[PDB]
């Protein structure tokens, strides 16, 4: 872990480990 | 808004995990 980039398909993996069978955010900004 | 900025630039999963539910 010494850099992550997130955005789209990868946010949600990202998301995934943090979150796991919690469920996660991932919402629209705009 | 995580769309907005977590794929703008790199973030980091100490905070990344404040976006679970």
């Amino acid at each position: 872990f010494v850099n992550q980039h997130l955005c789209g398909s990868d946010l949600v993996e990202a998301l995934y480990l943090v979150c796991g069978e919690r469920g996660f955010f991932y919402t629209k900004p705009t | 808004g995580i769309t907005e900025q977590c794929c703008t630039s790199i973030c980091s999963l100490y905070q990344l995990e404040n976006y679970c539910n």
